[PDB]
Order: structure tokens, then C-alpha cells, then sequence
């Protein structure tokens, strides 16, 4: 790196961080303790054996519970060492000599030791109709990724005239076509990245940077709409300081009084009986991670 | 004792793994799981587009944006016979979008 | 019974799932359960000079 | 003298409420280039539509008219099933006890008969697999009662009468929260 | 399959109600230990009846003061707040929204 | 009411409760309170305070246009605001009789209803009715029992001679010709068979533990109900079903 | 031996059941500042009948695949869990366990 | 008139027992997106007497 | 662009036969609702009017709904039952679904 | 860019019915009052102030 | 890059605090705090003597 | 304040000296309970927690 970008002067006094760091991933760091954790969990060599224990994360046959019968159960493994691997600088592990091979693997089940006249009353009563088995997904959502240009700002999405009954709700972010699969296909020839994938992962970082946003149903009657909120038209999310001029600041920072409250009121349910720490708080909640913060800088070309 | 005067502020936030949420009720409360215009009779018993247009901030490189819409995906499963299962898989609202 | 579409996230809904049940703080060696972090001194850094 | 097209139904697959009524388009016979002869032959199959509908609507069982996109437990067809028997106790299983008293003589056991299904001391335990649940099913009708109750109605005169008998539920836009309530109304 | 709502438990009876009578009392018995009642899912409806208007209002209110006035000691605001006919207001959620230098 | 009347009004009641109509239950109320509870009645004995009744008569009135259809119920907001503004000015005792003539014709317009049509023959239903109400309507372990238990109680009220079934406050009463013990609370008889529906006579290390947490007070409701009952009732093999098929052969024996 | 498991209350009545019913009204009144019920033992006794099976049946199970297919870019496996009469699995009990280097 | 200790909720009656009984269950009602709730005292008194 | 969505809006459906579909240029398609085509600058085959279909490969994909919940033939009636598919791209295929090579 | 609350009790959890209501409240301008230094020193000696 | 060829691993785990308990029970659950093997060992009253 | 809980390898319980426990092949090697193996020795994959 160049010296003077940074030293012990810089910013200094500010808790503030470098407007050219922001847009950086900050999981791809030797302090991402989960990550030295988790290599250090195999050994600290080159040529490690491993011996690992996967789970079943799609919903359905996630803790289906079976009756007695002959099953068949098959399933895909992965060979991407992009995929599977993850480094902390996110170089290409495809072009090195990272490879994975799989030797042997095989299934564990644990069967209950239930009374065998027990069994015969419970498997009655779960072959019933009336007693199917319900299972959800817990995210409940529909994956869209649609595509910002290099250096645009406008994207407008259109959805076709669609039912919208027992609709939940949106979320969006945003996230690097080069930190993102996909994973539709077989392999991904484009994906040369190897870090940590905020598509997968949690991991979002880029949840700033969203100035504007507007929802409108037939090319007409905004939603809300009803003059609900500051603005009423868009969900005005940023409004940077000294383009303000009444308000619409929270947390001492960009993020408006209009949308924080929209926020609040979606996760911990407040919003109109005043604002305060919530009690329980996941951890990708809202006000666990939002940190807010602020510098100054002197005029500058005049002398 | 000799600061620079007329000098000016700056401000921005950092969210990080938090992804935005819009939800799609009358007062953006959580009253229930299935939302109260979810069974609204003015949006389930008729069909209405959606134009969604957002502004962001301009980067150096391509960038998808992941748009989640919230439905309800569930599933039932029924074994009536030994050797037996069949599931049926079933989505409100967006049955094959 | 395992029709697969790819709308559906089942890796990031397994990432929401395990944050509403256990803590996410502590590491469990079975599932490779280790969150992703970040240091906090370091991402939002603070320049408060020296002692 | 011309009759009327009658009202359909829209079903709502989703709560099984009913979506509102349009009039039957896409069932119209174009008698737009017919002369006085074959208007009364098109005229006449149309009378005769309506008559077989006037027909159907006279059986309509008029509580569900009332009840309109409010039917409670007693008025919705059920999936058939048995009443509730109490589970028998698993200590009079026919192995049980036994398993208990030969392996404690010395025996180690492995092994065991097939069940009923081959994988009232009897007819107690069968009648878990054909059982009703709890608590019947509220708020919504299958398309085979959805059929069978609410033929297409007929409304010989348009909007000819009292605002009181106003047919505000062929509007799809109809909540059961209103002021005035429903009644059979063609 | 339809109803497609009460069939799927996106809305309808809740877990303990459309199960076998002999069922709900073996999930109760056991489940110490054999846990089975987290495999049937349970809805959780809003109301949507009589809860929120059609009715255009603002849901956060700017008001601007009266007339203000200025001392070496103090600075004084002076709001007159509106609570129009069939509103309703917690002033928990009430803050002054100061601005300076 | 809409309601502007509070509930449980103990504070000025369980005085002369005492001194007139000399209750016995409220002496144990009373006894069991702390200093600061008891001396907050006493005064009530001495100076009673009094109420004003006109916010409670003018929306007695607002709530009969409601209920004729003469204003939306949006509309008794604003309304009601408005005629106690000007009640309040112009306050004369013509104004005084004016709100007595018209909450007067209120009553009188509601017990012509009663007359004519009859409904104190069915006085038992409606304190039944409201009864059933605020219950649960799902119980955990039970629910044919509980749904048959109630029809079969619905069937009591319409079919017996001489039921009263009146309510104090808290709770439902029920009074039958029975000399002694008339009277069966039927709420304090709903918590003790709060568990007692789905119980099934296997788990006994001696008889007992389970006949013996029927209180006096649930024990007579099930001997009251007993000849009104059948066999194609309560769910056989159960706790429930075999109390009332020994309590009804206890009956029609003892003829 | 009991009667002297009863006596000493390994086995037998709950607390609320041996002592006599005036104590256990005092205990519950005189709570919050003078608790008495951690003073009286509670027996708590598993039911030792109707619930676990005595015949020799293996508690965990392991399955090789049928047929794998291994090339470039995936590697599948098949296997046949098999699961006989009077036996119910969870398959939040189910794991691949992948041994390779 | 009503005296110190009753009118001002220091002792005496719950605030199940002096609201309207149509507030009551209209306030049970919500308790999650529109709370009341706490904007009533509730008197919790010491024996005083027989401890 | 890659998808279509035609919504039809309700109608009496009775005795319906069937669907044909396939793609047309638009500089292959006349507009004959006018009395002559400014926009038409073709002269060759038109498909819409000789039978000469020739682009009814790239399809992929058709999936049918009723009522935006209902599916058509929702029976399980299909490999892939919830939309019929047309094409299936070779080194995106593994439980066969390829006819004549 | 700041945000103060109202701490006065019986305005802090009111549940306001509708009519048209008059709020005057004053502000401190007090450098030691308002401002909080390490030290602990004079500032309304050194140079603070606030508007 | 210059890593040595032919790497053996080897595994260990550190345990403290704690003792190795085995229950004496059927599946190794918690049913009971008297057991189902503490009443079923019990039958005929004969004897046992393990090492 | 333990610490040599890891350093045991084999638990063998014999009823009357000729009853296994828990016996009836529960678990994977039914007649002792195999507390810590070397990896070497496994080939066979019974180790949690890598």
C-alpha cells in the first residue's frame, strides 16, 4: 500500500471509517475469527485429511419423520474448490492447486428403541390423512437477481399482474456479480472469487448506499399512498446532509425519519409508542449493527 | 487553540448483514405472520402489477441487487402405506414466478 | 418428494433459521458452526492516538 | 324481447369464498346479422338456458345465501371419518409384559410378528387410522359444494328494484362487512 | 387440496386443533423426550377487521413552532399540536427534533 | 352500556353490604384486607361521593342512533364531544328533564321489546349464553367430551321445570328446586373439570387420586345433569362417561 | 425396598400431595419473602414400561451407498435407508458423514 | 370528595377492578401492536397486619 | 429477452379443445387489421399466413396456472409436474428426460 | 443533528385524545449545562457555546 | 510453495471440568430421575455383582 | 477441577460377569463403550467432531 493514506493522524479524533473501505468486504480479514476457527479446526498444513459432518438444509426432509418402509436416498456432491473453500484474501482457488476428493462417506440415522406396541399405535395414528406432517421454510422468500450496470444508479424491476394474496412482504440488497455465483448451473465458469459469498452466507455489507426507493402498482397508486409517510410517494431512504433542509435525519447520520421507523416497525414492533432498545435483538437485526458516524473536514482551494 | 474555522460535517451509516425489509402491512407491524392486506379482498381477489424502481449509489463495477419478496412456502406429506410417500408443494403468492 | 426450484434460497433460510434458535456467539466444532465476523476496531475504526 | 344473460360465479381457489359475479360472455350467441326468422329460433334457445337456470336456482338451500362468505363448521362438507375412540393402553400390547418377564428369566429376545397392516379389543386400534380431527373445518368451500349450492343466477330485470335488494355481492370487492346483510337475492 | 389456505395452514385452525384427538394426547405425553409438535405448522393471522383505516392520514407529524424567541440564556419553543376528529395520539413517541450549530 | 360504568365497585359496596342485607362473604372480604384497603370503605359508610350521570346519559343515547341505524358508529367520535360542549354551557334544570324524558323513552322503548316478544321464557338462555362465552372452546386433552358436555347442558336449561340460573359478579349461579344445596357455581365447576375430560382409568396405584379432586361443588353439577344424559353421549372408556353412568343409575334407582 | 422408598420419597406422592392441605396453603401465600417449598422433596419417576422396546435392536445405524459416481465437477452418492417395521427415524438424526482428504 | 388514598390509585381498588370492563377487554385485546396497557397504576399493598 | 406472461381475465371456459403456440418475427408478421402495412418491409415467406413455422424449436419451458393457484394438470400428472417442459439442454440433464437422442 | 425526548411523567406515557393543544417548552443554553468535558473544566470560560 | 510432502494428521480433544457420565437408562435419555433400569433391575429381587 | 477426562479409551461393564451392557447391539461396537481412537487405527469413520 501507499504510505499516506494511512497513519496514526488520520482522521484523527474521528471514529470514522475510510470512504474507500466501505465498498471493501470486511470478512476478509485475518480477525474473522470464525474463519481462523474454521481452518485452524483442520490443521494448519497443506495435505490435511478431513473428516466432516454435513446436514440436510432443504425444509422438507430437514426432520421429516418416516414410518417403516424401504427409502431410497441419493444426492449431488460439490468439487468447487471456489465453492467449497474459503479464503481469506478471495483469491481463484481454481487456478492454484486447491482441489478436494472425497474417499468414502456415508449415511447415520438414529432409530428410536420405541416399544414395539407403541410403534404399532403411533404409525396408526401418522398414517392417518388427517395427520400430515406440515413443514415451512423459514426464509419464505423468492430469490431475484436483478442487475445494476457498472456505474448506474436507475434499475426498475416489473412484475407482471400476479394474484398478491397472502403476500409477506420485501427485502433487498445489494451484492458484486464477482461475489456471486450462480448456482442454477452445474459449475460456474465466471466465478473466480473464492471469499465469502453474501448470496450464501449472511454476510451482507453493501445494505447502505440505497437513496431512493419507490413502489407503484399498475403504473399508478403508489404504495402506500395514503400520505402515510414523510415523503409520501417514495421510500426515501438516504438524503445526504447539506441537501437537507428539514429533518429527515436520523441517529445523527443519513438515514431518514420516515424509513427508520419502517424499520423498527418491522422488526421489533415499535415506532408509535416511542423508540427505545429492544429486548430481544437476533443477530441480523437492525439496531445490533447500525452504527452511525460523523467528521469533519476544512474547506479547501482557497488558500 | 488554532483549529481551521468554517469547516463543515460529514455524515453516513454502515449497515452491514442486515438486508432491508418493506413489509407489506397497513401500519408495517408484525399483527400476524399472514399480514392483514395479505387477506385484504382489494389484493387477493384481483391481479395488480408491480413497477419497483430503486436509486443507488453508483459503483466501479457490475452489481446485482437481491430482491426478496416474502410468500409462504409450505409443504405436506402424507405416508399412507408402507413403502409409501407423496408430498404436494404449494407457495402463496408466487406459485411459478 | 424433493422437487427443487431455484427461487429458493435452502442455504441462507438454514443461516436465519439457526440465528432465531441458539445464539450465533458460540462455536459448536460439529456443524462448523463459526460465525462470520469482522473486528469491530478495525471495520469502523477509531483514530484516538496513543497513550 | 330478449332475456337476459345469467349471472356467473367466480371461485376463489385460495379460502374458497366466492369472487364476485360477471355476466356470462363467451357464451353469446352473435345474432347480429339474423333476420326476424332466426331471431326468434336464437331467441328461443336463449329462453330455454334460462329456464333450465330458473330451475336449478329453486334448490339453493337458503342459509347459505344468508351466511354468505361466512359459513361456520355445519355448513361445509367434512372428509369423512370416525369418531374418537380412546387410545388402548401399550401395557396390553400382546408384547409387552412378556418381553419383560422371558428376558429377565435369562433370554436375550430378537424378532417380532407383523402388524395388523402387515407393516373393543381390535376395533379399537384400527379405527386410529380412519379418525376425524378435533376441531371440524371453518371458513372455506370445496369446489364440489361451491358447485352444487350456487348455480348461475339469473336477474330478469337489471336493477330495477329496492336498494335494499341491491345485489351488492356481485362485486368482487365484497367483504362481509357491511351494513346491511344478505338474504337469497338473484 | 382447495380450500388451498386451510389445506396448507397458511391461515385456519391452529396445531393443537386439526390433528387426531389420539395424537395431540401422545405429543403431550411424550415430549420430554420424543419431541413431535414442531412437525405441524401453526398459523399466526393479523386481524384485518376494524384495526386500520382506508382513511388518508399521516402516520409521523412535523410541526413547525409558533414563535420562538431568543435569549443569552435560553431559547424558547412554542408548538401548537392538532389532534384532528378521530385521531388518536401517545406522546411517548413525541421528541423535539433540535437542530444547530 | 358502551361502556362508561366501571366493574367491581367493592370499594363503596362492601360497607353496607354488611350493615344492610348482613353478608357473609363480604365480612370474610373484608377481614382478610390490609389497613390501607379497609379504611378507604369506611368513609364510604360516612359520606357516600357523588357521580355526575350526564356523560353516562348523554352517550346512553348516542349508542340507541347507533343502534337504530340512524348514524355510523364512526360518527359517536366527533357527536359525542360536541353535545357534552353544549351541555355544558347552557346547564338549566329544562335542560336536566330533557336528558331524563329522552333517557326515559329508552327503557320504555326496550321493555315494550321484552313484553311483546316474550324473552323472559327465555331468561335462562340468555345468562347461559353469555355464560359460554369467554370460555376457551378448546381444551387440551378432552374436546368430545367438552363439546357433548355443553349440548347436554343446553338441553337442561330448555328441558327442567324450574331453573333460575341467575349471576352475582365474578360468576354464574344455578338454583333448582332441591332443598339445601340449590345453588352450583358453574365456574369454580369448569376449573376443577379444567383436566378431567381425557382422563382415562388406567393410571390408578389405588382408586382414587382422581374422584377424590372433584370438589363438593362439581360433584353436584354432574349429579344435576346425570338423568338428562344418555349412553350415545360422552366417549366411552373415559373418566367422564363412567361418572355419568353411575351417577344416572343412582337417580333412576333411587325412585 | 419400599414401603421405605415411599417413606423417604424416592417414589410415591408429589409435594403438594403428601403434605397436609393447610401447609401447602401457607407455603403459597408466604412466598415471596419466606419460601418454604424448596424444603420438601418431589419424587420425579420415569415410567419404565410401554415406552422403550427389550428385543436386541441396534440404536444407531450406518449406510454405505449403493452406487456412486464420481467425475470433474460433482460426485454423487445413492444409498437405500432402509427403514424396517416398528422403527421411526427423525431425519434431523440424519448426517452424511464424508471422509476424504 | 372520594378520599386520597382511593382517588389517586395509592391503595385500593386493581386496575382490573376500576376500569370499565369493556376497556379491560378491549386493552387484552391488543397488548402487542397498540399497547395501553401501563398508562393505569395498579396499587400493590402490603398486609400490614397478622405477618 | 427470455419469458412471456400472458394473462387471460375470467371467462365461461366451456368446451375448450386446446392450446398451439409457437414464434414469429415481427419483420416476418403483417399487421392485416389495416388496409395496407406502413411497417412492413418484408416480402418473403410469412408464417402466420402459409403454414412455413420454422422457429418452433426454443421454447424450454411452459408452465400453466388457473386462477394464478391452480395448476393444470395438477394431478402429479408429469416427470415435472408443475410445468411442461420443453427443452432440456445436455450437461444439464441426470434422471434421463432426453427422447431420440 | 439531534433528537431530546420529553422526561416529565405525566407528559412522557399520555395517551392524547383528540383536540388542539398549545406545548411550550424551554431550552438550555448553558455550555457546562448542556456539554460534558473530560476534565471537568470552565466552559463557559473556554470559548464554549451553543445555538 | 515449498511444503514438505508426506504431511500425517493427528487429532486430539481437551476435556475439563468434567466428569464422563454414562446414565443408566434404556435409549441414555433423561425420562425420570428414578430410572427405568432403577425399577426394572428390581424384578424377582435377586442380585447383581458388575465389573 | 478436572483435567484428565481424555485420557480414558474403553469402558467395558459386565453384569454378571457373563451380561454385557448395554448389550442387545445398541451401540456401533456394542459390548464396551470406545471412548477415544486414534485416527490412524480409524479407517472405518467412527469419530465426531472432527
Amino acid at each position: 500500500p501507499l504510505p499516506n493514506i494511512v497513519d496514526t493522524w488520520t482522521d484523527i479524533g474521528a471514529r470514522w471509517s475510510l470512504d474507500v473501505m466501505d465498498t471493501v468486504n470486511p470478512f476478509n480479514h485475518h480477525r474473522n475469527t470464525g474463519l481462523k476457527y474454521r481452518s485452524q479446526l483442520l490443521g494448519n498444513g497443506r495435505y490435511c485429511d478431513f473428516h466432516i459432518q454435513v446436514p440436510q438444509k432443504f425444509f422438507a426432509i430437514k426432520n421429516l419423520l418416516l414410518l417403516p418402509g424401504t427409502y431410497n436416498y441419493e444426492w449431488y456432491f460439490r468439487k468447487d474448490p471456489n465453492m467449497v473453500l474459503q479464503s481469506t484474501l478471495g483469491n481463484d482457488l481454481r487456478a492454484d492447486g486447491a482441489s478436494i476428493t472425497y474417499t468414502q462417506i456415508n449415511l447415520y440415522v438414529s432409530f428410536f428403541p420405541m416399544n414395539y406396541d407403541t410403534q404399532s399405535e403411533l404409525e396408526l395414528m401418522l398414517r392417518n390423512a388427517t395427520n400430515d406432517q406440515n413443514f415451512s421454510d423459514y426464509l419464505g422468500a423468492v430469490n431475484n437477481l436483478y442487475q445494476i450496470p457498472a456505474g448506474s444508479s436507475t434499475v426498475v424491476v416489473n412484475i407482471p399482474d400476479r394474484s398478491w394474496g397472502a403476500f409477506r412482504g420485501w427485502s433487498f440488497t445489494r451484492l458484486k456479480v464477482s461475489e456471486t455465483p450462480r448456482i442454477g448451473a452445474t459449475q460456474d465458469p465466471n466465478f473466480q472469487y473464492s471469499g465469502s459469498i453474501p448470496y450464501l452466507d449472511g454476510t451482507f455489507y453493501l445494505s447502505h448506499t440505497f437513496q431512493r426507493c419507490s413502489i407503484q402498482w399498475d403504473s399508478s397508486v403508489p404504495w402506500p399512498g395514503n400520505d402515510r409517510m414523510l415523503t409520501p410517494n417514495w421510500f426515501e431512504i438516504k438524503r445526504p446532509i447539506n441537501q437537507d433542509a428539514e429533518g429527515n435525519d436520523t441517529m445523527q447520520s443519513n438515514l431518514t425519519k420516515d424509513f427508520f421507523m419502517v424499520q423498527m416497525a418491522a422488526s421489533y414492533n415499535q415506532g408509535y409508542q416511542g423508540f427505545n432498545w429492544p429486548n430481544c435483538t437476533k443477530h441480523y437485526g437492525f439496531i445490533n449493527n447500525f452504527e452511525p458516524m460523523s467528521r469533519q473536514v476544512p474547506e479547501y482551494g482557497a488558500n | 487553540r488554532n483549529a481551521v474555522p468554517n469547516q463543515v460535517t460529514e455524515r453516513k451509516f454502515l449497515v452491514d448483514r442486515y438486508l432491508w425489509q418493506i413489509p407489506f402491512s397497513s401500519n408495517f407491524l408484525n399483527m400476524g405472520t399472514l399480514t392483514d392486506l395479505g387477506q385484504n379482498v382489494m389484493y387477493a381477489n384481483s391481479s395488480h402489477s408491480l413497477n419497483m424502481q430503486f436509486t443507488v449509489d453508483p459503483m466501479t463495477e457490475p452489481t446485482y441487487l437481491m430482491l426478496l419478496f416474502g410468500v409462504f412456502d409450505q409443504v405436506v406429506i402424507n405416508q399412507p402405506t408402507r413403502s409409501g410417500i407423496s408430498v404436494a408443494y404449494l407457495r402463496l403468492p408466487f406459485a411459478s414466478g | 418428494i424433493v422437487l427443487d426450484l431455484n427461487d429458493r434460497n435452502s442455504e441462507l433460510s438454514y443461516q436465519y433459521l439457526l440465528a432465531d434458535l441458539t445464539s450465533r456467539w458460540h462455536y459448536f466444532a460439529l456443524w462448523n458452526q463459526a460465525v462470520d465476523d469482522y473486528d469491530h476496531h478495525v471495520r469502523i475504526l477509531e483514530n484516538d492516538g496513543y497513550e | 324481447d330478449a332475456p337476459v344473460t345469467p349471472y356467473i360465479w367466480q371461485y376463489q381457489p385460495q379460502t374458497g369464498k366466492a369472487a364476485g359475479a360477471r355476466q356470462n360472455y363467451g357464451a353469446v350467441i352473435n345474432w347480429l346479422s339474423a333476420d326476424n326468422n332466426m331471431f326468434h329460433r336464437v331467441q328461443t334457445v336463449n329462453r330455454a338456458r334460462n329456464l333450465i337456470d330458473e330451475i336449478r336456482e329453486e334448490t339453493v338451500r337458503p342459509d347459505l345465501a344468508a351466511s354468505f362468505n361466512d359459513w361456520t363448521y355445519d355448513q361445509l362438507t367434512q372428509p369423512p371419518g370416525t369418531a374418537y375412540l380412546p387410545a388402548p393402553d401399550p401395557l396390553t400390547g400382546p408384547t409387552t409384559i412378556r418381553d419383560k418377564v422371558l428376558s429377565a428369566e435369562g433370554e436375550q429376545l430378537a424378532g417380532s410378528r407383523p402388524s395388523v397392516l402387515h407393516g373393543a379389543p381390535s376395533s379399537k386400534v384400527l379405527s386410529l387410522l380412519s379418525e376425524a380431527p378435533r376441531i371440524p373445518r371453518t371458513e372455506g368451500m370445496t369446489p364440489y359444494q361451491f358447485a352444487n349450492s350456487f348455480p348461475p343466477v339469473v336477474y330478469e330485470d337489471p336493477f330495477s328494484q329496492n336498494l335494499a335488494v341491491f345485489p351488492k355481492e356481485f362485486s368482487p370487492l365484497f367483504e362481509p362487512e357491511n351494513q346491511v346483510l344478505a338474504s337469497s337475492l338473484a | 387440496m382447495e380450500p388451498q389456505r386451510e389445506f396448507f395452514h397458511i391461515a385456519g385452525r391452529s396445531a393443537k386443533e386439526y390433528l387426531s384427538e389420539n395424537l395431540v394426547q401422545f405429543i403431550q405425553a411424550t415430549q420430554n423426550y420424543f419431541n413431535i409438535g414442531e412437525k405441524f405448522r401453526d398459523p399466526y393471522v393479523a386481524p384485518s377487521a376494524g384495526v386500520t383505516t382506508d382513511r388518508s392520514q399521516k402516520l409521523q407529524l412535523r410541526v413547525v413552532p409558533i414563535q420562538t424567541e431568543d435569549n443569552v440564556n435560553y431559547y424558547k419553543a412554542r408548538f401548537t399540536l392538532n389532534v384532528g376528529d378521530n385521531r388518536l395520539v401517545d406522546l411517548g413517541s413525541s421528541y423535539f427534533d433540535i437542530k444547530g450549530t | 352500556d358502551p361502556g362508561l360504568k366501571p366493574s367491581s365497585l367493592w370499594t363503596h359496596k362492601i360497607i353496607d353490604s354488611i350493615i344492610a342485607n348482613r353478608s357473609l362473604s363480604a365480612v370474610q372480604n373484608f377481614r382478610k384486607q390490609p389497613l390501607a384497603n379497609k379504611l378507604t370503605a369506611l368513609e364510604d359508610a360516612i359520606v357516600q361521593p357523588r357521580k355526575d350521570t350526564t356523560p353516562e346519559t348523554v352517550a346512553a343515547i348516542l349508542q340507541e342512533l347507533v343502534a337504530m341505524g340512524a348514524l355510523q358508529p364512526n360518527e359517536v367520535g366527533p357527536m359525542f364531544s360536541d353535545l357534552m360542549i353544549r351541555v355544558h354551557k347552557y346547564n338549566s334544570t329544562n335542560v336536566q328533564n330533557n336528558l331524563s324524558v329522552l333517557l326515559g323513552d329508552i327503557r320504555a322503548a326496550q321493555s315494550e321489546a321484552i313484553r311483546s316478544t316474550n324473552v323472559g321464557e327465555l331468561s335462562n338462555q340468555v345468562v347461559l349464553n353469555d355464560f359460554l362465552s369467554r370460555e376457551p372452546a378448546v381444551v387440551p386433552q378432552g374436546q368430545h367430551n367438552y363439546e357433548a358436555f355443553k349440548q347436554t347442558l343446553r338441553l337442561m336449561v330448555n328441558e327442567a321445570p324450574n331453573v333460575t340460573l341467575f349471576k352475582s359478579g365474578p360468576d354464574t349461579l344455578m338454583q333448582v328446586n332441591i332443598r339445601g344445596v340449590n345453588t352450583v357455581n358453574l365456574n369454580s365447576a369448569f376449573k376443577n373439570l379444567k383436566n378431567f375430560w381425557g382422563v382415562q382409568l388406567d393410571t390408578e396405584i389405588v382408586p382414587g387420586s382422581i374422584s377424590s379432586k372433584l370438589s363438593s361443588n362439581t360433584r353436584v353439577l354432574l349429579l344435576f345433569l346425570a338423568p338428562f344424559t344418555n349412553d350415545s353421549t360422552f366417549t366411552p372408556d373415559t373418566f367422564i362417561s363412567q361418572i355419568m353412568r353411575l351417577y344416572r343409575e343412582t337417580v333412576a334407582a333411587s325412585i
